[PDB]
Order: C-alpha cells, then structure tokens, then sequence
C-alpha cells in the first residue's frame, strides 16, 4: 500500500490543471479513492471521490459541477481535472483511500481513510 | 452536516489527561473517525468507526460514543503527541471535517 | 407443501372427457388411501389416464368383471 | 373389446421404525436450530452498541429460520400418527401459512445476500452508508411481500376431511373441480422453479463472480479465503437438491409417466419424508455458515 | 350374487348372539359389507359396516361399544356378534354389499344388493 | 346428520305425477340414494349418486338436486309402484335413512 500525488504548480486564475493520484500495493477497484484539500493554516474539507470499477462519483457542494474525476483501473490511478480556478482555491491536496475488507461482510465497522499521501501544492495568482 | 469540535485549544502538560468532543447536527450511527495531523504533514488515522482503535497506534487513545456526542480521550501525553486533531463523519456525503483542536505544551 | 399436508394415492384427478371407443386396457386398483379407483390406458397416446366411474358403460363393465 | 385387470395393494406394513427415527432426528434439529438462531439474533441486536455495522439481511434471515423451526413439533405430532391430523381446522391453515412464508423468506434472502455481497465490493464501494441502508430496507420489505403473495394461495384452498371408509381425519387441499390437475402441477412446480431453480442459479453465478473478483485483488486474498465461498453454494445444493428431486419425481407419478406399482407408493413416501429431513437441516446449518465463522462475530459473542 | 343370513333366533334379554352373512358370487375381498336393521312396522336403520380387505370398521351411535364385527375372507363371510342386547333391538337384520368406488369428494355408498334377512327376537 | 323426507304420507292414482322431497340438515355433496321396498319384502335400489338411474330400473323415476334438496319425481304410477320410498345419504361415515314415504291409490 502506497499512494503518491503528482501535479500542482502555480496557475493563473481561470486556467486548468491535472492532478494524478497513483496507487500501488493493491488493486484500485476494491477501495474508493477520496480527494481532500487544506488551505493555508485551515482545516480540511472534502472535495471529491470515485470508485474505479463502476465509475460512481460524488462531489462537494461548494465546487459541485466544476471539477471532473476519472479513475483508470487498468493503471490503478485517479485523475482530478481542475478548471475555472479562483484566486481563493490555493491549497494543498491529498489523495486518500477508504479501505473495504471483504473477509468481514456481515459484521463490519464504518471504515475510515487509512493511507494518505504527501500531497501537492496548488497556487493561484 | 455541520460538525462542531470543542475546545479549539488546549494546554495539557506532559502526562496529564486530554479530552476532546465532537458534536454532530443530524444523527450519525457510529460512523465517526478521529484523525491526527502534525504541523505540515499528512494526517494519520487514530480511531476508525465510533469506538474501534486502528491497529498499530498506541492504546492510550480511547474513543467513546453517547447519542450524538463523540469523545476522544488520551490518558497520558508524551512529547510525541502534541499536534492537531480532527473529527470526521462518513455518513452523509459530502464528508465534513471538524474545525480542528490544537494542544500545546504548558 | 409439507408432506403431512398432502394426499397420496394412484389417481388424484379424474378425466371425464373420455370415449368408450378409445379404451384398450382398464385396471381396478384398490388402495387404503383412496379405496377402489379405475386406471385406463388410452390406445392413441398410450398414456395411463384415470377415468370417472360415473360413465354408464364403465359401470356395466366393472360390475360384470367384479361379480364374476 | 377391452380387458379388466384387478390389482390389490397389500395393507401398509409396519412403519413404526421410520416414523420414530424421523421424529428423533427432528427433535435434534429443532433444538440445535432454535438455540443457534436465537444467539445470532441476540448478538446482531446487541452489536449495534459497539459501533459495528450489522447487516439487515442476516437479522431477517435469522428470524425466518427461527419461525420455520418453531413449527417442526406440529409436523412431528402429525407424523407419528402416520399423517393423521387431530388438530383443528384453523391450526392446519395457520401452521401451513407460517411454514410456507418463513421457508420462502430464507430461500429468497440467500439470493439477496449473494447479490448484495458482490455489489458491496464492486458497486456500493463509494456510496454513503445512508443510501445503502435505505436500499437494503426497501429490498427487505419487497422480499417479505413477494413471499407472502406466493404462499397465500395454497393456504386459501386448504381444508380438512374425514375419510368415509377408514374414518380418520385428514388435512388436504381441495381445488376447483374443472382445473384440478392444473392447480396441483402449478402449486408443486412453483415450489421447484421459485424455490430451488432460480435462487440457486443466481447464487451460483454471483458467488463465482465474487470469487473471481477477490482473487484478482491481491490485498483481499491474504485475509479472506476461497474455501468458504464455494462452501456456501455446495451446502445449499446438498441440502435442497434431494428434496426437489423427490418432488420432481412425485409430479411424474401424478402424470402417470412412471407406471404404477405397489412398491412405488412406499418408496416415494419414505423418500419424501427422509429428504424433507435434510431440507430442514439447511435451517440449522445456516447460522453456522454465515455468522459463527466471521472472526468479528466470535469476538462479539464472548464479550456478550 | 346371493346373500344368506343365519343365526336368527330367540334370545334372552341381556344375552348375546352371533349372526353370519355368507355371500357367494362376487369378490368378497373387494366390496364392503353393511348390516342394517328394520324394527317391526318401522323404517330402516343403519347398524355398522366392515371393509373386508383392510379391516376398517365403523359403528352406528346406538350400537357403539356393544356390537363387534368381523370378516373372514378365507370363508368370505361376515360375522356380527351382539352382546348386552336391550329390549329395543328386536328387529329384522339385513346384510348388504356396496362397492366403494372413488369420487373426488365422497366414496360410493349405495347398498346395491340386499339379502333376505333374518328375524332376531329379544324376549 | 339427521335427514328428513316429506310428505310422510301421500295419495295418488294411476297415471299421475308425484314428487317427494328429501332435505339434509348439513351439506352433502350430491351424495344420496333412493330405495323402495314392498310391505314385507327386501328393499331395492332405485337411484344413487344424485340422478344416475340404476341399471335395472325403468325410466319412470328421475332424481334431481337443488342446493341441498333432493327430489324424486314419478310419472304415470303403475300398479306395481305402490310401495314405501326411503332417502339415504352416505357422505359421512355414519350413513342415515329417511323417515319413509308411502303412496296409496
Ligand atoms: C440432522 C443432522 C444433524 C444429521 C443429518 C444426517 C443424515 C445423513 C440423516 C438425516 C435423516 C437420516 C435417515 C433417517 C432414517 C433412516 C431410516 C433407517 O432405517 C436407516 C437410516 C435412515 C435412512 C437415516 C440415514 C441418515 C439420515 C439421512
Ligand atoms: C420468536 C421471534 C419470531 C420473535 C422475533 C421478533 C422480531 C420481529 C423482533 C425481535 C427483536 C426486535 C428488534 C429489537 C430492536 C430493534 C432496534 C431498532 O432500532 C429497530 C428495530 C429492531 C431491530 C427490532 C425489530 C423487531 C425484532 C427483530
Ligand atoms: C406470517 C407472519 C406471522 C410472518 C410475520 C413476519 C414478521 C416476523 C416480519 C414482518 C415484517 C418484518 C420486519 C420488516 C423490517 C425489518 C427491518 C430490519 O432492519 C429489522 C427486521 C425487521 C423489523 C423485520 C422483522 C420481521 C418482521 C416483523
Ligand atoms: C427470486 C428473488 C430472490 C430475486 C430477487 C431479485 C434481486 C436480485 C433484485 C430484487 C430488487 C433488486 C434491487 C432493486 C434496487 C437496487 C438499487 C440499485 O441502485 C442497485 C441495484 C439494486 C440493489 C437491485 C439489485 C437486484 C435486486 C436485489
Ligand atoms: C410467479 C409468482 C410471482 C406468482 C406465482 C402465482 C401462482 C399461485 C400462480 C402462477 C401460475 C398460476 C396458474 C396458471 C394457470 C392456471 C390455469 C387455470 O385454469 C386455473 C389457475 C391456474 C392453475 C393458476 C394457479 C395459480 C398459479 C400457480
Ligand atoms: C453437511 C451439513 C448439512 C452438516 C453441517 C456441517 C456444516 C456446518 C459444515 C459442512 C462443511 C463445513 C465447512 C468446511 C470447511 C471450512 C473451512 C475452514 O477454514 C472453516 C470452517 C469451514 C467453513 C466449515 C464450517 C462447517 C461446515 C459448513
Ligand atoms: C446425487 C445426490 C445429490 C443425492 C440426490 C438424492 C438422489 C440420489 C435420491 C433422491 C430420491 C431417490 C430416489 C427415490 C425413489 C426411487 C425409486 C426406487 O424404486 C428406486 C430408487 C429411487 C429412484 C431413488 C434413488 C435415489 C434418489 C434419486
Ligand atoms: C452426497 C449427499 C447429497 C448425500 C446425502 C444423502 C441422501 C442423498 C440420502 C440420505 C438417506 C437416503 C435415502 C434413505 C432411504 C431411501 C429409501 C429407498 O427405498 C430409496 C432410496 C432412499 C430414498 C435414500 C436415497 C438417498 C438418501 C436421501
């Protein structure tokens, strides 16, 4: 199990960028991948999520309909398309996993984000 | 689903007892988690589900549930446990985190 | 259904729409579950089919066979 | 130009041995099934205070199995007397309705469990707990209603009689006199197409898909094992198949494809009873397979 | 077919008697035998019946627990033993044979052939 | 299962039409029969089931059913048809016989 983020870099307002979350040590289709962000010296806030297998995707209210998330199970990777950035979206983005264990199907606990990544810095001028 | 975390600052000395509380708006049936974040580092899970304890972390941390008032308790504080703590709910998408509680050396 | 709530014996349903012409072999069963019954063998489909004793020619034949 | 051939079946021989032994085994099944199912329901209700996420299907399946077991003593009483029915009219209808509803509930919930287990690792993996809880509750209500609808007819037409010749009471089914054959075949074929064929087919296919998926994912392979997955399908087949071959053979006898003979009646009687015994063993082997094996359940059992 | 009764004769009150109905000319091991009464100058009345092949038996209410009925397939004869005869049993007894065909709801029960019968007195 | 037959007594003449009714205090599924006996001979069977006329009887007699009300109809009473008619039911294991109807010139 190991997750690594890639992307980032300063981008002018109104631009777009790609953020890639790569996973290793496990098949990606059996565990949802979440994306969360942290503004400078602020608390966390959920952004997006995806299940690679059947492409289910939820989103966050404050950014509903402005992003795209696509998961490739072939390469065990997740892609977050950022577009229409505002000057206030600068933050640090982490991609986390929500493990699902099959050996306990009938009697399981509400899981939590197990393994995180270092994350990447996104800036807007 | 606003999740209110109190208190927002602490000054517990080494080896004391620490208690943190997270309060939900609606009813979430034991689907809360507690995370710890060091200054400028990736958060790492401490307690998953309402009361279970993540396999690998010390046994000092204890999670308890009562109605809709989740509580985290640390029996003893070590020099390596002075950081920020967040509470999360994984019931009603979107997932909303807490405000953030900070503990500082007295 | 549970077996207890069932009735088992050679013939469970009659078939009145039969013709004296298309009969080749009769049979007068006698079982404790359903007393005397009648089982015939049609000569076209060769399918053993029950028969209703109310048919007149059936009644005459059966009385003659048993009494003798 | 016809012939008359008389064939008298000898009076039914001694049957004390078979009836006594079957009643003996029924008592064992009743005790060992009631105890196990009660414990599972208790643990499931109690676990919710420890932060677990118990599954509704398990609780509903446990209740269905418990109801089926409760009515075994009625059949035991009705069986020691060689199928006589001393009890009253209301008892026969009520007992059959309870048995049929709570026996179809279990069969349907097995299929629902298989589909849910596959989806919970393929599709539901990124769904909020509230939505999956709502979906499971809706499916639970739907399955109950479907079982009730299937079971109602046979109970409606049920009635008692007293044989004119032998003069002992019986509880049988009386159908419209113009469609007697159609109703018998239909109501003994619905228990074979909606009871075994379709549920078993769905269970087999979906557990095979789950086995393929879990094998393809390395991380899940280490913890879970593929012996239990195939064990589920094999247990269902071994328990139910003999009964639904005896019933399928009983239908053939009704249509007279099998020539009649003095031996066939006795053979079919013994086979049906002996096979129904195993059909109910399935009702006690279920908790031992779905809940008593999960490591989390055992840890909760001792602590409660 | 021919049915003949025997055993009819005088009897002391409270005594016992044994009547035998012998049937010749049909399969005894198939049909069922029925005994019925007729009081002097009154309507008929049912007593009991025996189903020979399997021994199933039933009894009328007025003679429950008193009359015993047996069938000898080897001698193809029906025996009725009566004991503790009351003063209201003096009558004429008839033996009849009925073939119990099967109908969906009921079994054939029309007494087809009736014997000449014999007079039993309780004086 | 008490069974009733009416009228208890009746009169008619040769060439007439006569009807005799039989009722059952309980439901009997078309299971009845009608005998006739002379003043001092053995009874004879006339009708069984509900209307299936016996093998050796003429066509004067005819049976019919209505709810639970079994009627025997006789047309053109011949001199030999002056006897006592009895109604029976055999649905239940305890058979029964009717009170008895008599017809005289
Ligand atoms: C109920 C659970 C615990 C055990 C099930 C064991 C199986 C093998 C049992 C269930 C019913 C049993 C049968 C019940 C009755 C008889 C009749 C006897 O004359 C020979 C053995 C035989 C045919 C038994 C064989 C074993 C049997 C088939
Ligand atoms: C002998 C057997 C048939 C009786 C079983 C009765 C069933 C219907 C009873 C037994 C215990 C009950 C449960 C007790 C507690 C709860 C928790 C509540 O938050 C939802 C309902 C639920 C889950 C109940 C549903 C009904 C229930 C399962
Ligand atoms: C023929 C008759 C007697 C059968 C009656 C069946 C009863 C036992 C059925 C009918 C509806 C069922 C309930 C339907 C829904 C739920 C919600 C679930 O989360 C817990 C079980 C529970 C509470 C079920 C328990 C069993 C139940 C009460
Ligand atoms: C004879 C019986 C057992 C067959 C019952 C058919 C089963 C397979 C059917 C009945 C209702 C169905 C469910 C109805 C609704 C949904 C919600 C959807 O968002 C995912 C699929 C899901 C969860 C379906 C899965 C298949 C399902 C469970
Ligand atoms: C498939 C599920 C949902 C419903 C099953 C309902 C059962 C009770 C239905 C399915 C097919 C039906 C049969 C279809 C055809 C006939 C022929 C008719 O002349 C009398 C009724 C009869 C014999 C029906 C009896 C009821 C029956 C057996
Ligand atoms: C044959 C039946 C009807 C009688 C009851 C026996 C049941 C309880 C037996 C039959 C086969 C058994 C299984 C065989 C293999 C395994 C794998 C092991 O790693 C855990 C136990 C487990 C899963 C067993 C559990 C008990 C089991 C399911
Ligand atoms: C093969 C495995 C799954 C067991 C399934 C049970 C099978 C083998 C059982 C179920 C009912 C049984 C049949 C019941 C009745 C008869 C009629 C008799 O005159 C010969 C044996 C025969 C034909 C039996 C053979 C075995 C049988 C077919
Ligand atoms: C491998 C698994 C499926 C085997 C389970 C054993 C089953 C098939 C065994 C248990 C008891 C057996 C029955 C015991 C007695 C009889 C009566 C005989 O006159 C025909 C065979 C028949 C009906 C047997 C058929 C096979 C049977 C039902």
């Amino acid at each position: 199990v190991q997750l690594v983020e890639s992307g980032g870099g300063l981008v002018q307002p109104g631009g777009s960028l790609r953020l890639s979350c790569a996973a290793s040590g496990f098949n990606i289709s059996s565990s949802s991948i979440h994306w969360v962000r942290q503004a400078p010296g602020k608390g966390l806030e959920w952004v997006a999520s995806i299940s690679p297998s059947y492409g289910y995707t939820s989103y966050a209210d404050s950014v509903k309909g402005r992003f795209t998330i696509s998961a490739d199970t072939s390469k065990n990777t997740a892609y977050l398309q950022m577009n229409s950035l505002r000057a206030e979206d600068t933050a640090v983005y982490y991609c986390a996993r929500v493990s699902y264990w099959d050996w306990t199907w009938g009697w399981s606990k509400y899981e939590g984000m197990d393994y995180w990544g270092q994350g990447t810095l996104v800036t807007v001028s | 689903i606003q999740m209110t975390q109190s208190p927002s600052s602490l000054s517990a000395s080494v080896g004391d007892r620490v208690t943190i509380t997270c309060r939900a708006s609606q009813s979430v049936s034991s689907a809360v988690a507690w995370y710890q974040q060091k200054p400028g580092k990736a958060p790492k899970l401490l307690i998953y589900s309402a009361s279970s304890l993540y396999s690998g972390v010390p046994s000092r941390f204890s999670g308890s549930r009562s109605g809709t008032d989740f509580t985290l308790t640390i029996s003893s504080l070590q020099p390596e446990d002075f950081a920020t703590y967040y509470c999360q709910q994984s019931y009603y998408y979107p997932i909303t985190f807490g405000q953030g509680t900070k503990v500082e050396i007295k | 259904k549970p077996v207890s709530l069932s009735y088992r014996c050679p013939c469970r349903f009659f078939e009145s729409h039969v013709a004296r012409a298309n009969v080749k072999h009769l049979k007068i069963l006698n079982t404790p579950n359903c007393a005397l019954q009648i089982v015939a063998r049609l000569k076209n489909n060769n399918r053993q089919v029950c028969i209703d004793p109310k048919l007149k020619w059936i009644q005459e034949y059966l009385e003659k066979a048993l009494n003798k | 130009c016809i012939v008359v051939d008389t064939v008298m079946c000898p009076n039914m021989p001694n049957k004390s041995v078979l009836l006594y032994t079957l009643s003996f085994i029924y008592i064992f099944i009743f005790v060992i099934g009631m105890i196990a199912n009660s414990v599972v329901v208790w643990v499931n209700i109690q676990a919710k205070t420890t932060g677990y996420d118990t599954h509704c299907y398990i609780l509903n399946l446990a209740i269905a199995d418990l109801w089926v077991v409760l009515t075994i003593p009625v059949w035991v009483v009705s069986l020691v007397q060689h199928n006589q029915w001393p009890m009253g009219e209301l008892t026969c209808k009520v007992t059959h309705l309870i048995f049929s509803i709570n026996l179809f509930g279990s069969i349907f919930f097995l299929t629902c469990m298989s589909v849910d287990r596959y989806l919970s690792i393929t599709y539901f993996t990124n769904t909020p707990s509230s939505r999956k809880k709502m979906v499971r509750r809706v499916v639970c209500i739907l399955v109950w209603l479907l079982a009730f609808c299937v079971s109602l007819p046979d109970t409606y037409y049920l009635k008692t009689v007293t044989s004119a010749s032998n003069n002992e009471t019986y509880c049988r089914s009386f159908y419209p006199e113009h469609s007697i054959k159609e109703w018998l075949i239909g109501m003994e074929l619905v228990s074979v197409v909606l009871g075994f064929a379709v549920p078993f087919s769905i269970i087999a296919v979906f557990y095979f898909l789950l086995a393929r998926a879990i094998s393809a994912s390395s991380d899940q392979e280490k913890h879970s094992s593929r012996k239990i997955i195939f064990s589920y399908v094999v247990v269902f087949l071994v328990c139910w198949l003999p009964y639904h071959v005896a019933v399928l053979l009983d239908i053939f006898s009704i249509l007279h494809y099998i020539p009649f003979t003095c031996r066939l009646e006795h053979a079919l009687f013994t086979a049906l009873h002996v096979t129904q015994c195993l059909s109910l063993v399935h009702c006690c082997v279920n908790p031992v397979l779905y809940s008593f094996i999960n490591r989390n359940y055992r840890y909760e059992l001792m602590k409660a």
